[PDB]
């Protein structure tokens, strides 16, 4: 991918302000109550019972905030994501049995929650810098498929 | 589908919306033009810059259609079957847009009343656009 | 949705099946778990290899349900709510899935039944296959 | 991506018994018929009003021709299937503006087309063979996002 220099300066800015923890934990707690299905990878996590429940649980807040921070080694290397994310393509991939489909949903409410944590700090060019990572992300995690 | 409570959190995030209803139907618009490109494709005559009287035109036509279809939740086929002709036959709208469009709709309330998209009335919402995307493209399945 | 025309195809394409119904749930499921292999994930408990006396035993089920939403095609929602518990509350579906059973569905009526999936037929059964996916997930939205 | 020996084996065989011309026209004509918003990017084809028409339709068979004939070429390099379409990439993405969501059904469509030309001739293994070589020549196709 072909990264525009006003991108990354509106990708790299941005991230610096975002709180990893509250807003990993709330990015994966509206997965699994938007699109319920998604609790089926996640037993070993306990009480997914109802969604006060996905939100006081204290391993999804707990691998929230891993899945930010791992958005955030993306941030790091805009040119070589294809290579920071092999090692989990084969863990969603071959290990765990994720549809491609389920990384493009959960980079659509991490796009709602940065949205909601910056009002309208997040124009309109920041939403489209920001999709086209969440798209190469979710690229580079299907690529151990095709 | 749009169980009971949905209805009470749609009816809800969307009087607190009320008069910006307009604005917000812009915006959203503008947002999808600029993140999903590909879109602009059923708009050749527009005026697709930022601004355009037509963007903030047309933007009032999509909200009142919501507010439209948020008064008739319980028949939402029935408030909207003449806008499906058009999307769906004559038009011939990719399906896939609409899942853009109303992406786009959540991160503007998202913007604007953040403290009222709660994760609970997030999943009614995308419930609800979800009904009307189907209904709008009616005429394919 | 299923129009009058439509819901005539299914039930047609259905009667040249009749007896066989059952062959073709084992066919279907067969190529399901060759063709889309992450589908197994959902059977840990069956014998997944060509044959298994539990394969057939599920197809003869996964057939029936279809052969009965077919005489119910004007309520499909009604002669499967049942079904829907299952898939989308205790077992969790990922809705992808069903495009894969029905994809497999398709290519069995077409190795045993060319002539008679014509091209308008085609059209008629994928969007009778869609209605049965989206009734099975319907605890989803 | 990594092409197994029978996957190859295949993949060859049943290529050298397709009629390009027949299934081409099948296969598009179909895409259209059950997928009608299709439709919008072929315009320029005449006639499309019903599916008697779209079956009839010289351009349509003229133009499913070139598209089986342009598998054929994936199925003579299949180790260099992103590179064989890349310049398809371009005019699918970039020129055109398709989603990258039809080009999967396309390939879809042509598995049920080949299904019914080759009966049971077209085994499980075999399905699963096709299913591959539609799914990376549509990521080849959709190359040009991310
Ligand atoms: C598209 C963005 C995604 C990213 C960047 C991501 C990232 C990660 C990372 C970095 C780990 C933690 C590694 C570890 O500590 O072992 C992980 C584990 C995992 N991911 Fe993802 N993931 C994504 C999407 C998903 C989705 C959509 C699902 C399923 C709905 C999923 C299911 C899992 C599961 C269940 C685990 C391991 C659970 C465990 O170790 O107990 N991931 N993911
Ligand atoms: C839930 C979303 C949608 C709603 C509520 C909606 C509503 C409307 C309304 C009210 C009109 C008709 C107004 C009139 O009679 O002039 C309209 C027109 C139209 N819509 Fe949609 N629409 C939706 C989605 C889409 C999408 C996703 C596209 C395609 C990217 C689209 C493209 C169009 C076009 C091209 C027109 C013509 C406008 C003109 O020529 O001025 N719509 N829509
Ligand atoms: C249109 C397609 C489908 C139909 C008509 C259907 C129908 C059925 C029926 C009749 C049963 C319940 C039988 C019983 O009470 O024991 C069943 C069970 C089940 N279904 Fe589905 N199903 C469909 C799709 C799926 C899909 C796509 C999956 C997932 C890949 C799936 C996985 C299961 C599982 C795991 C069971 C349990 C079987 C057992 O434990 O023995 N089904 N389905
Ligand atoms: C996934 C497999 C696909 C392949 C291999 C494919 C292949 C091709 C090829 C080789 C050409 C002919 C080049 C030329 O003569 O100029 C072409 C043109 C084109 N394709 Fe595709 N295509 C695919 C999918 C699609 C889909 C899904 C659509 C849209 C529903 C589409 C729309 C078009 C259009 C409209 C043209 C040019 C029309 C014209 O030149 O008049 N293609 N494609």
């Amino acid at each position: 991918v072909h990264w525009s220099a006003e991108e990354k300066q509106l990708i790299t800015g941005l991230w610096g302000k975002v709180n990893v923890a509250d807003c990993g934990a709330e990015a994966l707690a509206r997965l699994l109550i938007v699109y319920p299905w998604t609790q089926r990878f996640f037993s070993s996590f306990g009480n997914l019972s109802s969604p006060t429940a996905i939100l006081g649980n204290p391993m999804v807040r707990a691998h929230g905030k891993k899945v930010l921070t791992s958005f955030g080694d993306a941030v790091k290397n805009l040119d070589n994501i294809k290579n920071t994310f092999a090692q989990l393509s084969e863990l969603h991939c071959d290990k765990l049995h994720v549809d491609p489909e389920n990384f493009r949903l959960l980079g659509d409410i991490l796009i709602i929650v940065l949205a909601a944590h910056f009002a309208k700090e997040f124009t309109p060019e920041c939403q489209a810098a920001w999709q086209k990572l969440v798209r190469v992300v979710a690229h580079a995690l299907a690529r151990k498929y095709h | 589908v749009l169980s009971a409570a949905d209805k009470t959190n749609v009816k809800g995030v969307f009087s607190k919306i009320g008069g910006h209803a307009e604005e917000y139907g812009a915006e959203t618009l503008e947002r999808m033009f600029t993140a999903y490109p590909q879109t602009k494709t059923y708009f050749p005559h527009f005026d697709l810059q930022h601004g355009s009287a037509q963007i903030k035109a047309h933007g009032k036509k999509v909200a009142a259609a919501l507010v439209e279809a948020v008064n008739h939740i319980d028949d939402i086929a029935g408030a909207l079957s003449k806008l499906s002709d058009l999307h769906a036959q004559k038009l011939r709208v990719d399906p896939v847009n609409f899942k853009f469009l109303g992406h786009c709709f959540l991160v503007v309330v998202a913007i604007h009343h953040p403290s009222a998209l709660t994760p609970e009335v997030h999943a009614s919402l995308d419930k609800f656009l979800c009904a009307v995307g189907t209904v709008l493209t009616a005429k394919y399945r």
